[PDB]
């Protein structure tokens, strides 16, 4: 967020640009096609669907092709655990029950 | 061989790494099988009609795979960050026919990240000091892993005369014996080669 | 190692389950479970019977550790040894949990298996008490461990290695 | 009624069968009736308000059959409720004649029978016509039905010094119209009463006595009644008692509940079904040679059915017969080539005679390259005369 | 339409599919909507859950989702309009209605292909036939047309409500053979809430509670011997034949007496004779002052015993024939009981809460959770908003009835507040308000001796927005015991507005709430009065 890239120097971006592509091309070379982000299922898995609950208004989420829903706040839904890990985490979205 | 026992070498693998103070060494063949034994599942679940009961089932069985193997690569890269002078002048001097701890894809990253911290200090704060303070040493600046750390531990096959040091007065030094399935407290010094041939695990 | 990665391995155990429908033979990376039909008892993992009985789809069995008559007696013997006494699941603690919270509908007398589990724990808690206390005291070098279990270690473990390096430290310090 | 326990329980099962429980509640908070499904799909649990006091039960794929006494006011009354129907009004009920009670009751593909104290039965379609009454030669004890066949069994003289003396009456209900047995006596052991009636799943008559003996009808042998196992010899203690819920010939299975100090087990806790293998008492049975008998003829017994439902016109797979035929060739190959090793070639002819054509052939291959070639000349002859 | 399987055609249908929530803010909704939740979780079904409280709310959120969903649900508001005229959908957008509002829309009725009514057929409903609404030629269509007016003014003439939506739900709960133990109390709570709020005849009330009382049977019965209770780790459904007393358990004797609708009303403990009478009432009974203002958990357990016989023989021989009511209640743990009425106070209580603590939708969200039991504390945070709810009601009964502002307009009573008096501000929605002017109208009749006065409808106004110049106005029917509760102010608000020409909305799913400009309140009243006449 741009509120939190105004205390960095300008070299320290440098340093983190140059680490986010290093970091990038590693994930996608571990095996497959294109690989495994092991930045997810930081959590030992319970379920597969969790219900979630919206804290911002947001825009437009897509879920599968040209499939969206809209985070308007206070709005409830019943996703799937994997689509939503990330959003959670960054605070966005909250998990209940 | 049978798909039961690489799961098993994996969640062995993944506890290891948990409690060693030190980078152990690669496993690059369960990691490739494991990643392919995924992809195969995942194309024949896409094949299938997606309603049914069993569908459902198995997904629930690859997530509990996929956590595992992304948790223990995650752990290996929190050491090689930490300790990567250490780890490259070591791949560095290895002798032919011994196992690297690196695997190449590691070993790349590692390469990256040295490169890249040496030219951030130089740039920020190194090339204006006085001309006679501008070189420094991060072979010498970064610290070592802590090879004296404690650790819990359970023997899979017996061992005969391992020898523990207290203080270090040869005057108290004594040995004793690992007998099958027993559990035992001690320091990860003199056990290291044990955990690296198989004969322990770590708890 | 939190407590729900040891409670992700714990749930790896095989349970007993009585379907309400019915299901061909499936193949799973780590084995082959069923047939299953309607009425009649399989085995499964426990994660797998958790996940069913949720769903309204089965009727869990207890284990047959899980008798108020034998907890009794392990409770009683465990009490009077000096040591650790072996116990009925390496898991005992998890199992107990997951299984009282969802199926206390199918397995009898629950209030009464939950208090002689929590007396276990409460004796071999205060066991691990007294053990570290020693250990530092007469600065040892080495110890045995036949019966821990791994949440019992997990639970108090981190605490005291963390001491015993820092001690070592102290003593070794005149001869470098 | 078979499969149920004893009326003076509060809590009882009216019914435990391969379809579902039936359960009887006469408690201080409900008098009600409680029907549940094995398999939920087939329709959903349902309660009743026993009202009526019904007091014997039945349950089939099409529909739940309920029956009372008459009391001083009441008739004795029979109560439907066919859930399986494609029109609306699923249940009927019928009042039967002063002083004649329902003893017993069973379904059937699209008909159900009442046996009762007029020494009549009666019988109804599934949505209750009533179909064609007859009398009964006694008191009857008990009834089953399955398919087209209706088995009934009942008080065929007195018996003494502990044996009851019981008959059996077995009946066809197809187009055309048959009994098969005619008041025959039913085989017991002694001092023994029964206890279980019903049929294999695949439709062979099939009964359990008080030794916890069970008797199948052996179609291949003249319509006579074989064992086919012996519970007692998994009764680890004598006051164990096996209670059948159900058989099945394919896979070779007895469900049953093992009860412990009683003779059936009580509601609650719920029981768990208990899977036991079939065993034909044959002599010998520490032998390989007595094992391969008794397989061979346990998997001759239990392949009848097959060719009871060509007789009927009604169809399985083949490829079960064909295999069914191949296991038993084996069994007869490996009886043939132990007996040729013991040097009992008579023997090798023998079981040979049971074998199929083509396994004939094998086996005077099997003796010409084992070189006992008087045993291959007279597989030889029984090759020719087939 | 009306839908004949709910199986087949409602539940098999959805079940493939993703679906859209629109729910209404009552206790009813939030119970029908708790089970709809608890069946689409078992099969994996992925819904979006959007509450709404009005017209304009439920327009806006079906514009913004019109392209991403093709199954809608509504509950609890939809069966008395034109839906296809007020939403405008597309060709193939497919809606489900469920909702207790009555008489539906003969549109909704007619239609067979788009709009869907899971109303059940045994409710009272009476219809128009379709060919009554769908030269001598010139006057036989005259004609005919007369009669299509005629009929319909019949049809449209009153107000009322169905089976409760919740008990709908749990239909459909029992036949997929999912029905938890749970679900069976969410019925249970959504039935009290008509009864509580007095949508339905007594008759009715009675009947349906002799439909649930079997279910209890049934699901203690499904794994219950007699040697001991199962566990004190499980919960339990009890019939129980109870007091009136609201909400007895959870605060003093005294307490219930005084804040109770009918007792305030029937010994008028808004006048100080009438404390000596309550006294009198008391000391009958044998109860010493210090055990009544006790709380009932610290009260005396010889007393506690047997305390129900004794309130029903004294209040009989007083003449409050109708003290015990048919209910059900529900007990875990060691300690944790309530009766089925206090869930319905909690659960409106944080709902319409007064505070502007952020958006509505914050409070709507407190009042769903707290529904479930791992959410216990929200439960008791909510019963104490109740005790202050209830004292505020009824400080304002009394300032209006000694400041004498209850006056007779001839053929209807007319009230007002003003603003700044005491809590006026808890009275500003409908919800409160209407239930507040119930009460008001109870403790009217039952004062006052004059016979013309005791047969009367009430109509009562209340300011909205001061700044927006907004009055809210509520009518409610004539106040006797066996009412049928159907009520006509709908029409009348309608026809007076119209030939008034008068600056006013229509906002809440009841007809019998509207929204009126302040200056053109005495017109509008002057069009009532003269059109009742």
């Amino acid at each position: 967020p741009n509120a939190l890239r105004f205390h960095m120097a300008a070299e320290e971006m440098e340093w983190f640009n140059n680490y986010k592509r290093s970091l990038a091309t590693y994930m996608r070379s571990l095996g497959g096609d294109e690989g495994l982000d092991i930045t997810q299922d930081m959590k030992p898995p319970k379920s597969l669907y969790i219900e979630v609950r919206c804290l911002k208004d947001y825009g437009e989420f897509e879920v599968d092709d040209g499939t969206s829903v809209l985070l308007k706040k206070n709005s409830q839904h019943f996703l799937p655990r994997w689509k939503c890990e990330q959003l959670i985490r960054q605070g966005v979205l909250e998990h209940i029950l | 061989l049978t798909p039961a026992e690489l799961i098993e070498r994996l969640e062995q693998a993944w506890m290891n790494e948990k409690f060693a103070p030190e980078l152990l060494e690669s496993k690059p063949e369960i990691v490739e099988c494991v990643m392919e034994q995924l992809e195969h599942m995942e194309e024949n679940l896409r094949r299938a009609k997606r309603e049914d009961l069993k569908v459902s089932i198995h997904q629930m069985e690859m997530e509990r795979i996929r956590y595992v193997l992304s948790s223990y690569l995650r752990c290996r890269l929190m050491k090689i960050e930490k300790f990567f002078p250490h780890v490259l002048e070591k791949e560095k001097t290895r002798p032919e026919g011994e196992p690297s701890s690196l695997s190449p894809e590691e070993l790349a990253f590692a390469r990256e990240f040295m490169a890249n911290t040496e030219s951030y200090l130089k740039n920020v704060a190194l090339k204006h000091m006085p001309p006679n303070l501008q070189k420094v040493d991060l072979f010498r600046a970064v610290p070592k892993p802590d090879l004296d750390s404690y650790v819990f531990l359970r023997v899979r096959e017996r061992q005969e005369n391992i020898l523990v040091e207290p203080d270090t007065d040869e005057q108290r030094d004594y040995v004793i014996d690992l007998e099958k399935g027993s559990q035992h407290l001690i320091r990860y010094k003199t056990i290291a080669p044990l955990v690296a041939s198989g004969a322990v695990q770590l708890i | 190692m939190d407590a729900a990665e040891v409670e992700f391995l714990a749930e790896k155990e095989l349970v007993t389950i009585i379907p309400n429908f019915s299901l061909d033979k499936i193949y799973l990376i780590g084995g082959d479970l069923g047939p299953f039909n309607p009425g009649l008892p399989v085995e499964v993992p426990l994660w797998l019977a958790i996940n069913l009985k949720q769903r309204q789809k089965c009727r869990l069995l207890p284990p047959e550790w899980m008798d108020v008559e034998k907890l009794e007696k392990m409770r009683d013997h465990e009490r009077k040894e000096e040591t650790f006494t072996p116990m009925p699941s390496p898991y005992y603690m998890e199992l107990t949990k997951l299984l009282l919270n969802h199926a206390s509908d199918n397995i009898p007398k629950a209030d009464e298996i939950r208090t002689l589990v929590k007396d276990m724990w409460d004796t071999r808690i205060a066991k691990l008490r007294v053990s570290a206390d020693s250990f530092v005291r007469q600065q040892e070098a080495h110890a045995k461990l036949d019966n821990l279990t791994l949440m019992e270690i997990n639970t108090s473990g981190t605490f005291l290695t963390q001491a015993l390096n820092h001690m070592y430290k102290l003593r070794t310090n005149l001869q470098p | 009624q078979s499969g149920s326990t004893p009326l003076h329980l509060t809590h009882r099962f009216m019914v435990w069968n391969s379809i579902g429980i039936i359960r009887c509640y006469n408690d201080e908070q409900d008098n009600a009736i409680d029907v549940e499904f094995h398999d939920t799909s087939i329709h959903h649990a349902t309660h009743l308000s026993n009202t009526l006091n019904y007091t014997i039960a039945d349950l089939s794929h099409e529909a739940i059959l309920l029956a009372c006494e008459s009391t001083d006011e009441l008739a004795s009354k029979l109560h439907c409720l066919h859930f399986s129907s494609w029109d609306s009004s699923k249940e009927w009920i019928i009042d039967l004649p002063q002083n004649e009670d329902i003893e017993a009751i069973c379904l059937g593909q699209g008909w159900a029978a009442a046996a009762t104290s007029a020494l009549l039965l009666r019988l109804f379609t599934i949505g209750g016509v009533q179909k064609e009454v007859f009398s009964l030669a006694g008191p009857v004890v008990s009834m089953a039905g399955h398919g087209e066949q209706l088995f009934i069994v009942y008080h065929r003289g007195t018996g003494f010094d502990g044996d009851q003396c019981l008959g059996v009456q077995l009946l066809e209900l197809g187009k055309k119209k048959k009994q098969i047995l005619h008041g025959d006596p039913l085989p017991l052991t002694r001092k023994s009463y029964l206890a279980w009636i019903g049929f294999s799943a695949e439709g062979t008559p099939c009964y359990v006595d008080s030794e916890g003996i069970v008797r199948m009808l052996n179609r291949g042998l003249g319509n006579t009644w074989t064992p086919i196992c012996n519970t007692r010899e998994h009764c680890k203690g004598k006051s164990d008692h096996y209670w059948v819920v159900g058989i099945h010939e394919n896979p070779q299975q007895l469900r049953c509940i093992p009860c412990k100090g009683s003779r059936f087990p009580p509601t609650l806790p719920r029981p768990a079904v208990a899977i036991l293998s079939f065993k034909l008492p044959y002599c010998q049975i520490a032998t390989e040679k007595g094992q391969m008998e008794e397989q061979f003829w346990r998997s001759v017994i239990f392949h009848n059915h097959l060719d009871y439902l060509a007789k009927n016109g009604y169809e399985y797979e083949e490829s079960t017969k064909n295999q069914a035929t191949k296991e038993q060739q084996e069994l007869l190959m490996k009886m043939l080539a132990l007996s040729c090793k013991l040097e009992r070639e008579f023997r090798c002819v023998e079981l040979a005679d049971l074998m199929t054509q083509n396994a004939v052939n094998l086996a005077i291959k099997y003796a010409s390259r084992s070189r006992k070639l008087i045993l291959a000349q007279k597989l030889s002859e029984l090759a020719v005369e087939k | 339409m009306f839908v004949s399987d709910f199986r087949k055609e409602f539940y098999e249908v959805v079940q493939s599919q993703r679906v859209l929530l629109f729910v209404a803010s009552d206790v009813d909704a939030l119970c029908a909507c708790k089970i709809l939740q608890a069946l689409f979780q078992c099969d994996h079904v992925q819904y979006t859950l959007v509450p709404v409280s009005g017209w304009q709310e439920l327009e806006t959120a079906f514009l913004e989702h019109k392209e991403q969903f093709h199954y809608f649900i509504l509950i609890n508001c939809g069966a008395n309009v034109d839906l296809l005229d007020i939403l405008q959908p597309d060709e193939d957008t497919i809606f489900f209605v469920c909702d207790t509002h009555r008489p539906v829309n003969v549109v909704n009725v007619y239609n067979d292909t788009q709009i869907k009514l899971l109303i059940k057929q045994d409710d009272d409903l009476e219809v128009p036939a379709y060919e009554d609404i769908f030269t001598m030629r010139r006057r036989q269509r005259r004609e005919w047309e007369a009669r299509r007016r005629d009929i319909l003014f019949d049809y449209e003439q009153y107000e009322y409500h169905g089976t409760s939506s919740a008990m709908v739900m749990f239909e459909l709960a029992w036949m997929l053979s999912k029905d938890l133990n749970d679900m069976l109390w969410w019925a249970i709570v959504g039935l009290t809430d008509q009864w509580v709020q007095d949508k339905i005849t007594q008759m009715k009330y009675v009947t349906d509670v002799g439909v649930l009382q079997r279910h209890v049977s049934r699901h203690n019965h499904r794994n219950e011997d007699e040697e001991n209770t199962l566990s004190v780790d499980c919960t339990r459904i009890s019939f129980e034949y109870d007091l009136r007393l609201v909400l007895y358990q959870h605060w003093s004797l005294h307490d219930s007496l005084c804040n109770t609708s009918y007792t305030a009303a029937r010994f008028k403990l808004w006048s100080v004779h009438g404390q000596k009478r309550l006294q009198e009432f008391l000391a009958d009974m044998g109860l010493p002052l210090k055990q009544v203002k006790q709380k009932f958990q610290a009260m005396d357990i010889s007393l506690k015993e047997n305390l129900r016989e004794m309130i029903e023989e004294s209040a009989n021989k007083f003449g409050m024939k109708d003290m015990r009511v048919q209910t059900f209640s529900i007990h875990f743990g060691f300690k944790h009981k309530f009766l089925a009425s206090d869930v319905v106070f909690a659960t409106m209580s944080l709902m319409e809460s007064p505070e502007k603590d952020g958006s509505g939708t914050d409070h709507f969200i407190q009042a769903l959770d707290s529904l479930s039991r791992s959410n216990l504390d929200k439960l008791y945070h909510g019963l104490e908003l109740a005790k202050k709810q209830l004292r505020a009601t009824q400080q304002t009964i009394a300032s209006c009835l000694c400041t004498n502002l209850v006056i007779s307009q001839g053929p209807f009573l007319y009230c007002s507040l003003m603003e700044g008096t005491p809590d006026v501000m808890l009275f500003s929605r409908p919800a409160s308000l209407s239930l507040l002017s119930k009460h008001l109208l109870k403790s009217f009749v039952c004062s006052t001796k004059n016979r013309r006065c005791k047969l009367l409808p009430l109509v009562m106004a209340a300011p909205l927005s001061m700044e927006h110049g907004t009055v809210t106005v509520v009518g409610i029917p004539p106040e006797t015991d066996s009412s049928d509760r159907k009520n006509f102010f709908g029409r009348a608000f309608e026809k007076a507005a119209e030939s008034t020409s008068s600056r006013m909305l229509h906002n809440h799913f009841d007809l019998s709430v509207i929204e009126l400009k302040a200056e053109d309140r005495s017109k509008f009243l002057d069009a009532l009065i003269s059109l009742l006449s």
